[PDB]
């Protein structure tokens, strides 16, 4: 023995605490945490209104599952040093505006905020901390980009795209050159979805694609990936 | 003019330069080149204080060396009793995003802040029985990056605005606000006296500031990539920075230049917490390599190595008798060496 | 614009070159006495006795 | 911070009783649970124990087996359950708070307690100075003796000081016999070698004027001592 | 007879090198990862577990056969036929039982479901693995009970006065060694069913195999294979002068097949397995 009576009574206190963190963990576990990207105009207000300070924590349910989205755009500070602090998450939810091809940044008007959108796409799905967590990349204000399409062409933004200036051919286009993007593509995934004020699919699909790597993690760690 | 404005700042940090040339007259490793080696540092893990469940970013001794508060992104903060591994306290914070923890001087209140840009004080003596939050200082527009207790309602915290702050606890406004570096302030160190503290950024400067003026006295350049850890020596007069570019260097306030640095050629993981010991000839760093390397701070030598973290050491801590280094690492592992 | 930005930076250089600077012999001289005088009361450095270690 | 008691009056002997404590203002399940009683004319007597999370349940030698001691944390309540009373048990009892870790408090807040009427090899602690005569602004020291040495191998000794108060709940002083209890005044200071044990006021106010009592915590089967009189 | 009983030793020794190379492989490849540091699962303890087990059995039956060959002095004892028996009929009913366990491990962190006692048996994957192998020790008894009273009304009847009693044992250790297989087989089916309607789900939505394909066709033959043996026994004859080499090597061919087929499906085992294959060229 050789503890006393106090000492006794604090490691009692000490392994109620330990099966309270324990209970928390597994709870925790549990949960998804989806890490939200965006670049300035894009559509992650609308995504977190439609999917109901520095970090805006907001989390839902949806069938049975406990989700935890993380919004970093008011950071406002060196990515690189708080991005590893999300290594681990489930999923990053990546929206860029295709009505941003068309409309460029206040300041350095020669860059295209399409390719500002670009840029950081390819910044974070080949970054060292997230090499096998899936982008369930979203592509949003798809009404605005019906309606610019019709007019506009898709050549401002990418002078090599030579296709049919309907919806169809450019968003493939969009869509294809944002996948491409991602230079390893055997360890992680991406999830393209369109979206836009008035859909009511988005927190499925976001399910379904949290399903998909949950089941993935689970192969990898059984081993059988 | 702004060009005569520039032309003046260059002329100024050329005489900057100039002067801190002419001080330098034998560099510390001629002076300490006859000094006895200090020998093989050999430390063991003599406790192991799991609990946590996510990555620690944060870890503080307190001034009784005997108790310690741990923050992990499990959104806890664990008051462990070293001595006997013993779980204090489990204080659920708010934010689960927590990059710094402090204890004050007196025990009777910890802070954790991190990405919610809000340093936390928790109050642990209180009559109800659980640890509850004092203060929320809010005001920084950044993640906070360190904070460290001048007394029980004085804080001073460091933020990725590329600011400090020193907060007045019981009123919970900024009663002074440290503005100078470019980059991201990354760590900070309150000098032995409390007077003065140095703070590190991503703009690979460190500087030393005056706590009750207000205003920069110092700037050191030596880095050449952000500074992640920042420690003052036990004299009070000098102090060490860790960086991303695998070194560690020595800068004194009186010479007001680099005194030596801490390179090797297998070292090319980034620096991420450093420590001095308590006689100041021991500089514990904490490496991205999962590993820690006790450093001989006369003598660019290694002393030893601190293995057994199976991911990187984020945290550091020296106990003030100096018997103890707890070096808390992503593996939610935190281990005491002696 | 910037103007007032530049003036702060050259008044902060004016400040930081104006100050009293000591040479670096005596600095080294310095935390070397420091780091001889307190090396009996540092644990790390010189390990304690079992008997008197907290963490056996 | 209040621990209400309920309970008590006339109680035939051999007959049953429960007592409930009734926790407002702090946390309750983090809090280890006691139980004290006071004789008509005589000092304290601890009786059960019950921790946080009820993992632990501890008895008195004079109430084992007849007395049990339960908890509703979510009701913020203690109950003691009395069965075949006797003359004996014929107390106020005191229900007592007490939290355990790294620095804390123990026997911090006392309940007013309910008296019960029933009609018709552990640590000794003594203190010999019985009845003493004090005036303000004197410095008295009361001395109490253990049967072993209190000192433990952590270096803690384990020695309490309460004050009762004429009709109040006895109030702790001094923790470990050597740290002041929260809202004590800096007057009273104790110090000891394992054994023989001391409490000193510096400067007397009527405030003091009570009964002083010493106890262990050691060994769980707590024991008090008979109670210095400190009268003006 | 003769032909029948050099062609079934032949593959009694190839079953031998395969069983060894293969299980041999599992533990020095976990156990080398273990003590170099690296990651350890549950998934590799399951398996180092296993590969003992595979392993201890396979060196149990090659002893039987040498004692037969090598030794033939003590088979008449009627006394190792009872320690003998008793201990393999231990050491396969863990070894079998752990693989359903690794089976029911894949199973529930893999398959996806609704019915809640589903998700119950998920979220407690340890709890319920090491509840299943605690409550099979009921099949154990059975089994053990059921073998006794066999070889004693084998060594009643030969006192009064064999391969009929043998054949007899030979079948009511095949039945309870068909149990775990089967359960193993109707989970394999349940998660390759799981996997089929979420790869169904997402082509509506939204847009390893070898390994399967690999498990599928080991289980389908060993299925075969187990099924003819069993039948065979039961009412083919012809076969009771070479049952003891027969039987031996239906028990060997388990823990040696399934083995490597557990070494290709495992992503650690096949990169250690191509790493050695390398270094060997
Ligand atoms: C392969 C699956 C279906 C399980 C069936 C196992 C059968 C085929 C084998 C495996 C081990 C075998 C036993 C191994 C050793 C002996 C001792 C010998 O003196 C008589 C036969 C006897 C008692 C064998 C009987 C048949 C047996 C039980
Ligand atoms: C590529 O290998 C696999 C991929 C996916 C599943 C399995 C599997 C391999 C095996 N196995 O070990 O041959 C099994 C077993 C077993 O036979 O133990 C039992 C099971 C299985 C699998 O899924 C649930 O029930």
């Amino acid at each position: 023995c050789t503890l006393s009576a106090e000492d006794k009574a604090a490691v009692e206190r000490s392994k109620m605490i330990d099966r309270n963190l324990r209970e928390d963990g597994e709870k925790a576990a549990r949960e998804v945490k989806l890490l939200l990207l965006g670049a300035g105009e894009s559509g992650k207000s609308t995504i977190v209104k439609q999917m109901k300070t520095g970090i805006v924590e907001t989390h839902f349910t949806f069938k049975d599952l406990h989700f935890k989205m993380f919004d970093v755009g008011g950071q406002r500070s060196e990515r690189k040093k708080w991005i590893h602090c999300f290594e681990g998450v489930t999923a990053i939810i990546f929206c860029v505006a295709l009505s941003d091809y068309d409309l460029v940044l206040a300041e350095d008007e020669e860059m295209n905020r399409m390719h500002e959108s670009m840029k950081l796409f390819d910044s974070i799905c080949n970054n060292k901390w997230f090499t096998d967590t899936s982008i369930i990349l979203f592509l949003n204000k798809k009404d605005l980009f019906e309606e610019k399409i019709k007019k506009s062409p898709l050549t401002i933004c990418y002078p090599e795209y030579a296709g049919s200036n309907t919806y169809e051919e450019a968003a493939a286009y969009i869509q294809c050159q944002f996948e491409d993007l991602n230079k390893r593509k055997d360890t992680k995934e991406i999830y393209t979805h369109f979206t836009c004020a008035t859909d009511t699919k988005n927190v499925q699909f976001v399910f379904d694609a949290v399903t998909d790597v949950i089941i993935k993690n689970n192969l990898k760690d059984c081993g059988l990936f | 003019e702004l060009d005569q404005l520039r032309q003046e700042a260059e002329q100024l940090k050329n005489q900057i330069r100039d002067a801190r040339k002419a001080c330098a007259d034998a560099t510390l490793s001629q002076i300490t080149n006859n000094i006895d080696p200090v020998g093989r540092i050999q430390m063991r893990t003599r406790r192991t204080l799991r609990g946590h469940l996510a990555k620690i970013y944060a870890m503080h001794w307190g001034t009784d060396s005997r108790l310690l508060v741990s923050a992990s992104q499990d959104g806890k903060l664990i008051i462990w009793d070293s001595y006997t591994t013993n779980k204090v306290h489990a204080i659920p914070l708010r934010s689960s995003w927590v990059m710094t923890c402090a204890y004050a001087p007196s025990g009777n209140y910890v802070a954790c802040g991190g990405l919610d840009n809000i340093c936390s004080i928790y109050n642990l003596k209180t009559r109800e029985g659980n640890v509850r939050v004092s203060r929320e200082l809010a005001g920084h527009t950044g993640y906070l990056s360190c904070c460290r207790f001048l007394d029980d309602n004085q804080i001073v915290t460091s933020s990725g605005d590329t600011t400090c702050a020193l907060w007045d606890i019981e009123t919970g406004q900024q009663t002074t606000t440290f503005t100078g570096h470019t980059g991201d302030v990354m760590s900070l160190s309150l000098a032995p006296d409390t007077r003065l503290f140095v703070s590190g950024a991503c703009d690979a400067s460190a500087k030393l500031w005056d706590v009750r003026e207000g205003m920069c006295r110092q700037t050191f350049t030596g880095h050449e990539s952000d500074i992640n850890a920042i420690c003052f020596f036990p004299n009070g007069n000098a102090f060490a920075t860790g960086s991303d570019d695998a070194t560690c260097r020595l800068f004194d306030l009186r010479a007001d230049q680099e005194l030596m640095t801490y390179s090797h050629d297998n070292i090319i993981c980034g620096i991420t917490s450093v420590s001095f010991s308590k006689s100041g000839r021991l500089l514990l760093a904490g490496y991205d390599d999962f590993n820690c390397n006790v450093w001989d701070a006369l003598k660019a030598d290694r002393a030893g190595v601190l293995a057994g973290h199976d991911n990187r050491v984020s945290c550091l801590g020296v106990t003030d008798d100096g018997m103890a280094v707890a070096t808390g690492s992503w593996d939610s592992f935190l281990k005491i060496w002696n | 614009a910037s103007i007032a930005q530049a003036r702060k930076l050259v008044e902060q250089l004016k400040m930081e070159a104006n100050i009293d600077r000591i040479k670096v012999s005596k600095a080294a001289a310095d935390l070397m006495a420091y780091c001889e005088a307190h090396a009996k009361e540092d644990p790390l450095l010189t390990p304690v006795p079992a008997s008197e270690n907290p963490f056996r | 911070v209040q621990l209400v008691e309920s309970g008590g009056g006339l109680v035939q002997p051999g007959g049953s009783r429960k007592l409930s404590c009734s926790a407002s203002g702090f946390a309750f399940s983090s809090f280890g649970m006691h139980w004290v009683r006071q004789a008509p004319e005589k000092g304290l007597e601890w009786v059960a124990y019950i921790s946080s999370g009820s993992g632990t349940i501890y008895y008195a030698d004079t109430v084992k087996g007849r007395f049990t001691i339960s908890r509703d944390d979510p009701k913020n309540t203690l109950f003691l359950q009395m069965t075949s009373l006797r003359s004996e048990d014929t107390a106020m009892y005191y229900c007592v708070r007490s939290i355990y870790y790294y620095g804390s408090s123990p026997f911090d807040f006392w309940g007013q307690g309910t008296t019960l009427t029933v009609s018709s090899s552990d640590i000794v602690m003594t203190q010999a100075t019985s009845s003493v005569p004090v005036t303000p602004g004197e410095s008295v020291s009361i001395s109490c003796r253990s049967s072993k040495s209190l000192l433990h191998s952590n270096g803690n000794t384990y020695l309490y000081w309460f004050l009762q108060r004429p009709g109040q709940s006895p109030q702790l002083l001094i923790y470990r016999m050597s740290n002041l209890a929260s809202g004590v005044p800096d007057r009273f200071s104790g110090s000891g070698s394992g054994t023989a044990f001391t409490l000193t006021i510096s400067r007397l106010e009527a405030e003091d004027v009570g009964v002083y009592y010493c106890m262990q915590h050691l060994e769980y089967p707590l024991t008090f001592g008979a109670g210095t009189k400190l009268e003006l | 007879g003769g032909v029948i009983k050099s062609i079934f030793t032949f593959v009694l020794i190839v079953e031998f090198i395969i069983g060894n190379l293969g299980n041999s492989f599992i533990a020095l490849v976990n156990c080398i990862d273990w003590v170099k540091g690296r990651k350890i699962s549950s998934v590799d303890r399951i398996l180092t577990a296993l590969a003992i087990s595979r392993i201890s059995l396979v060196w149990l039956i090659f002893g039987s056969w040498c004692v037969s060959v090598f030794f033939p002095a003590l088979f008449a004892t009627e006394k190792m036929f009872r320690m003998l028996t008793n201990i393999w009929t231990v050491i396969n009913h863990f070894s079998v039982w752990l693989a359903t366990g690794l089976g029911t491990f894949y199973f529930l962190k893999i398959a996806n479901f609704s019915n809640s006692i589903f998700l119950y048996l998920k979220w407690r994957v340890k709890k319920v693995v090491l509840v299943l192998l605690l409550v099979t020790s009921v099949f154990l008894f059975l089994n053990i009970a059921l073998i006794n009273i066999h070889i004693n009304a084998s060594i009643n009847g030969y006192r009064r006065n064999f391969t009929r009693f043998s054949s007899l044992i030979v079948l009511t250790s095949t039945v309870f060694i068909f149990i775990p297989f089967t359960l193993s087989l109707a989970m394999f089916l349940l998660l390759i069913f799981s996997m089929w309607k979420h790869r169904k789900k997402m082509q509506h939505t939204v847009k390893a195999h070898r390994g399967v394909k690999s498990v599928i066709t080991f289980f389908l033959l060993y299925a075969i294979f187990s099924l003819s043996f069993f039948i065979s026994v039961w009412t083919s004859e012809r076969l009771e002068e070479n049952l003891i080499i027969l039987s031996q090597v239906m028990g060997m061919a388990y823990p040696s097949c399934h083995s490597c087929v557990l070494i290709l499906g495992n992503k650690k085992l096949r990169q250690a397995s191509l790493s050695v294959l390398l270094w060997l060229r």
